[PDB]
């Protein structure tokens, strides 16, 4: 019993697109005085340039991404759980009667 | 019932799986270049927070193929919760950590040590590991530690989890930058690579010097995890002849190992603070402009009363 995606994937799949979700709304670039303002002669924070701060702003605190990454892991173990029991039926092939 | 004995019984040659490798680290370091580079991709995407990476490991001399979980975490303070997601009780036999140590930056190296000191004991306990267990791990691990072939003392894994700890240091091409650059003396490296042994060896850690752009240990650090975490063989002796690329095994660091390395440099004695050798980098950003607030017309009102009084 072979899965041609490992189980692993299940959940790395999830992640990007979790991780394409979050960048949906983070990747914004942030709005800036640096236009005209010149003065700060330097080349632009990936961290700052590109709003990566949202995170730190969340109105409910990290629970949210408590919240999904329990989500995520409860479905990657019942489905795991689901595939192990499959893989039970492995006997079939390898058994002394 | 009765199946779940029979057919479970009937268990065939295999390899151990689901091995929990965890990576922290400040953020931005090359951490996810460092392990995306291990696990073969040149580098994979960056993010916030938790992120899964499945190292596949495949075991020519068995002709099998292992996939072991690499989870990378972000260097947030503010996402340190979601840990518990990352560590579990049943995956705990089975962990190992590995330090993300940018030495471009060496200034922030050893209080992000200091911040893991914190972060992984109070994760570690705050989940509540039975004194059984986590006592049998602490022993077999140090036992692990003693019996190296290619020890005891005072301050040897005299606090520790019990688990195989790793430290990786990264960036390496860099370090002849800041050499030349920042005038960095080479007894500050020799003074950084004491108390960096001084850390493991209180810990039971190994480092292994490396560098995505040198392309260096990668495949000894392959060798080194696969061999760590499934028990395969090793031959690597204890590269620590150049200070370019120095590896230590876990187990051969010494304190004698560490004081042949104080005799080196002479120029201020190894006791003193971290951050009193190393010379700080000075914040070039300047501060912004001071607000140029008006007076109100309140204040400005009653002043010119004073005036027209005064008159």
């Amino acid at each position: 019993i072979y899965l041609n995606p490992p189980i692993e994937e299940c959940r790395y799949k999830l992640y990007q697109e979790m991780f394409a979700w979050k960048m949906v709304v983070l990747s914004l670039p942030r709005i800036q005085s640096q236009r005209y303002q010149v003065g700060v002669h330097y080349e632009l924070t990936e961290e700052e340039k590109f709003y990566r701060n949202a995170l730190t702003r969340m109105p409910d605190g990290p629970v949210a991404l408590e919240e999904s990454y329990s989500a995520v892991m409860g479905i990657v173990s019942e489905v795991e759980q689901y595939v192990k029991v499959w893989l039970q039926y492995q006997c079939l092939w390898d058994m002394q009667a | 019932s009765s199946i779940l004995s029979e057919v479970s019984t009937r268990a065939r040659s295999k390899l151990p799986s689901g091995k929990n490798i965890l990576v922290f680290g400040e953020d931005g370091s090359g951490k996810t270049t460092l392990m995306t580079k291990l696990q073969g991709a040149e580098h994979g995407k960056k993010g916030r927070g938790l992120e899964y990476l499945y190292l596949s490991v495949h075991d020519e001399d068995r002709d099998d193929h292992t996939r072991c979980n690499v989870w990378i975490l972000d260097g947030d303070l503010y996402h340190k919760g979601l840990l518990k997601f990352a560590v579990s009780a049943e995956s705990l036999p089975e962990t190992l950590v590995i330090f993300v140590a940018d030495m471009s930056r060496p200034w922030t190296v050893m209080e992000s040590l200091q911040k893991w000191a914190s972060v992984l004991r109070e994760h570690i306990d705050k989940m509540k590991i039975p004194p059984e267990k986590m006592r049998e791990l602490e022993r077999k691990f140090v036992k692990d530690f003693q019996d190296y072939m290619e020890p005891l003392g005072d301050n040897v894994l005299t606090h520790n989890l019990g688990i195989p700890v790793l430290v990786v240091c990264t960036k390496c091409d860099a370090v002849s930058v800041l050499e030349k650059e920042h005038d960095y003396r080479d007894e500050h490296l020799d003074f950084i690579q004491s108390h960096l042994r001084r850390f493991c060896l209180q810990y039971g850690a190994a480092l292994i010097y490396t560098s995505v752009k040198e392309e260096k240990n990668l495949d000894l650090l392959y060798k080194y995890i696969v061999h760590k975490t499934y028990g395969f063989h090793f031959t690597t002796p204890a590269l620590v002849v150049e200070k370019d690329a120095v590896f230590i095994p876990a187990g051969w660091d010494n304190e004698k190992k560490i004081a042949i390395l104080h005799e080196n440099f002479t120029t201020v004695k190894p006791e003193d603070a971290y951050e009193d050798f190393i010379v700080k980098p000075p914040v070039r950003k300047l501060v912004h402009d001071k607000e140029l607030a008006a007076e109100d017309e309140q204040v400005f009102l009653m002043k010119q009363q004073s005036l027209l009084a005064k008159q």
